[PDB]
């Protein structure tokens, strides 16, 4: 899959 | 419910403990207590929520997906499909529990752009969780929620906020990844991008080094993105 | 209670599936629902036991450890040490949990070394647990009884085991540990280091290429901790 | 603290 946002 | 007996500003503090502590499951709880006691979330408080809901279904997906990897190889008892709809169902239960928070009624309240876009991108997303496990009769549907916020979010962020504002940022990129993942449109994705960066990337002089800082991450993300897609 | 429908065979295999996909919990609730069936466990079923408990109260240690910090700093309202109170709690409750099961009735049916040898060294293990977070009338009366099971494990395991035994090992780290942390006895815990690191040491030459591999790991472990205390 | 025994 591909990366969505990560946390601040 | 169970935390009605708690003062706002407790939930809120003990929240911020529960994620000094990694105990994410407990700041969910806390910070659900904090939006039923019905009055609006400040901008560390929105971010709260969103850390503590992100963090726990965040679990929940990378579990699902390590049962779904047996399941498909395994395609034996009934054990691995159990245990997975299992996971599956604690998973569209906290999906649910984020969009009734987000339904009742975080969205309808938040006026400003800031806080509205803010709102519908978790409602994109958490509809976009729901899109990844679901087959039956609403899978259009979810699929089709989720774009509809998204869009919603987009179209206020295009009017209200500048083209470096995280927020603005970190809605394109998920739905690019919406796009790409869910929706199967990988020019799409790739296009809201592409146009996403380059037009941070032209307001970029007018930031402090903070916001800078701040708007170049997520812009390396998109490219991160743009690289593993092309 | 709740896993009583499901097959002792069904819940292990659960376990093994929430093991990989890092559902500590839940392979705790089917690893307890598997020793409330009632029968022996095998020595793979008690490493997925040992596996569940020690990740569920690993967290709930490394959480405890957070707030009690955050509370001897503050040392500013009660949430601080409510919340701490919180995890101590249900800490606890997992102790009394994993006690209550070797209790009922997995030491009492265990009549071979390595099983008895192992349940004991949990049980050490967990009272241990409990000692780190006590300090009420009963604080004295922890520890004796985490003193006391990892006394009868030693004194099984020097009888009934080779020095290189990884259970036995393992047990002589945990318990060096116990005196070194707990017991305020330093000299008995580098002391035990010692002795089981070179006791060891002399039975290697008899074990295979796998036999060496484990007892050197945990060898190195002991190591380890007395570079630390000296 | 010390280190005592990891999962295998």
């Amino acid at each position: 899959r591909t990366p969505s946002l990560p946390t601040p | 419910g169970a935390m009605g007996s708690m003062e706002r500003a407790s939930l809120i503090q003990k929240a911020k403990l529960a994620e000094q502590a990694e105990r994410y499951e407990d700041m969910a709880a806390f910070m659900k207590g904090a939006v039923e006691k019905g009055e609006e979330l400040s901008c560390e408080e929105r971010n709260l929520l969103s850390v503590a809901y992100k963090n726990v279904v965040g679990g929940q997906r990378a579990a699902w997906r390590v049962l779904s990897s047996i399941e498909q190889k395994s395609n034996k008892g009934p054990e691995v499909r159990e245990y997975r709809e299992k996971v599956e169902t604690e998973l569209q239960g906290v999906c649910d529990t984020v969009l009734g928070l987000l339904d009742s009624h975080l969205i309808k309240e938040a006026g400003d752009a800031e806080s509205r876009v803010f709102y519908l991108k978790m409602k994109g997303d958490y509809y976009r969780y729901l899109a990844e496990v679901a087959t039956g009769d609403d899978k259009k549907r979810i699929i089709d929620s989720a774009r509809s916020a998204y869009q919603e979010a987009m179209d206020i962020s295009k009017k209200e906020m500048p083209p470096t504002n995280p927020i603005r940022l970190g809605l394109a990129l998920n739905f690019s990844v919406f796009h790409y993942e869910i929706a199967n449109s990988p020019e799409e994705a790739i296009s809201l991008a592409k146009t996403t960066f380059d037009e941070a990337m032209a307001d970029l002089h007018t930031l402090s080094e903070d916001s800078y800082k701040d708007s170049t991450l997520i812009m390396q993300l998109l490219q991160d993105n743009l690289t593993l897609w092309t």
